[PDB]
């Protein structure tokens, strides 16, 4: 089993640095690339790196380019982000997440940055912004992208604070170990997540992903929530 | 060296298909020279089956069909004979009594980028699994119960999906060209 351990978090001050740590094991760490995504305080996921397999290629999303610097150790089975010059734009929860050729797969538990003291991208517009139902019902939620993606798309479900799951890539695939009572369609512009027969663990934020038109992106999310309120 | 077959009109195409399109060119009227390419230290991937096998250092009169696509790397070990998976399923299937070679190599050079090469597609769905050597380029919407619909809808979906190709990504995930040789014996008397 895939684990990826992160360390490092902590509130800084605006203009000061940190290193953020993921211990990988259950994998050969030195096989894949590998990712930071992160998510600022009540709010969806962004995309800010990405490493190759052997250390050698490094991408950057335009918003931390030139201050945040990715790396990895390959004997420790390590990656890390240095976060210098640190504005209140990057407070977040940063995850680290193990590359399925641009999906997630794998993510680290994730570790909290808070900065205070002081102080052309393809966007993916889900549909409805939360859902109330309860056990047994169907779940129907939407996810417009600006330009087209073709089936380059993949659902993940957060639950409360804690790390983002893969459900879905390419448009309909499931992940594994996920249910058939999930299933996904489309390609283009107009997609959909089911899930069918509500269990009481599907109650959680499902968001949306985009990995062919760079940089990769996410959704703001569509939040299944239990129904307060019997229906008569 | 009396009309060796023009393997290299083959290997070195600047284009290459999607292996759900895959294509195939014939080579006619010429000698199989394919030992000059397992020389070679340009290929990741050469098994030869049957009596391509036991005539691999051989010099024989043929007509080669030559069958190109690209794949995954993980996706290369289903270009097999008694092979199963979404390639050996749904794009391109060899027979069990398959007697021809199979040829692979990287290119990561030229088939991923930075952003990633989006242009190559396989199918994942179909209803039932292609005969060898069947070929399916349609694009209809597919569904488990097979009644008509259009995406998204519930149990409806396109059956294509893309490779994803980028420079950081590891061998597995890397793009394959691969070609196909199966090889047909010319016979000389007449009809
Ligand atoms: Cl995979
Ligand atoms: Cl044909
Ligand atoms: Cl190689
Ligand atoms: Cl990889």
């Amino acid at each position: 089993e895939v684990q990826l351990v992160q360390s490092g978090g902590g509130v800084v001050q605006p203009g000061k640095s940190l290193r953020l740590s993921c211990a990988a094991s259950g994998f050969a760490f030195s096989s894949y690339a590998m990712h930071w995504v992160r998510q600022a305080p009540g709010k969806g996921l962004e995309w800010v790196a990405v490493i190759s397999y052997d250390g050698s290629n490094k991408y950057y999303a335009d918003s931390v380019k030139g201050r945040f610097t990715i790396s990895r150790d390959n004997s420790k089975n390590t990656l890390y982000l240095q976060m210098n010059s640190l504005r209140a734009e990057d407070t977040a929860v940063y995850y680290c997440a193990r590359d399925r050729s641009y999906y997630l797969d794998y993510w680290g538990q994730g570790t909290l940055v808070t900065v205070s003291s002081g102080g052309s991208e393809t966007t993916l517009t889900q549909s409805p912004a939360t859902l109330s139902l309860s056990p047994g019902e169907r779940a129907t939620l939407s996810c417009r992208a600006s330009q087209s993606v073709r089936s380059n798309l993949a659902w993940y479900q957060q639950k409360p604070g804690q790390a983002p799951r893969p459900l879905i890539y390419d448009a309909s695939t499931r992940a594994t170990g996920i249910p058939d009572r999930f299933s996904g369609s489309g390609s283009g512009t107009d997609f959909t997540l089911t899930i069918s027969r509500l269990e009481p663990e599907d109650f959680a934020v499902y968001y949306c992903q985009q990995r062919s038109n760079w940089p990769p992106t996410f959704g703001q999310g569509t939040k299944v929530e239990v129904k307060s309120g019997l229906v008569p | 060296i009396t009309n060796l077959c023009p393997f290299g009109e083959v290997f070195n195409a600047t284009k290459f298909p999607s292996v759900y399109a895959w294509e195939r060119k014939k080579i006619s009227n010429c000698v199989a020279d394919y030992s000059v390419l397992y020389n070679s230290t340009f290929f990741s991937t050469f098994k030869c089956y049957g009596v391509s096998a036991t005539k691999l250092n051989d010099l024989c009169f043929s007509n080669v069909y030559a069958d190109s696509f690209v794949v995954k790397g993980d996706d290369v070990r289903q270009i097999a004979p008694g092979q199963t998976g979404v390639i050996a399923d749904y794009n391109y299937k060899l027979p069990d009594d398959f007697m021809g070679c199979v040829l692979a190599w990287n290119t990561r050079n030229i088939d991923a980028t930075s952003t990633g090469n989006y242009n190559y597609k396989y199918r994942y769905l179909r209803h039932g699994k292609l005969r060898p050597f069947e070929r399916d380029i349609s694009n209809v919407p597919f569904s488990p119960d097979g009644k008509p619909c259009t995406p998204p809808a519930l149990n409806c979906y396109w059956p294509l999906n893309d490779y994803g190709f980028y420079t950081t990504t590891g061998i597995g995930y890397q793009p394959y060209r691969v070609v196909v040789l199966s090889f047909e014996l010319l016979n000389a008397p007449a009809t």
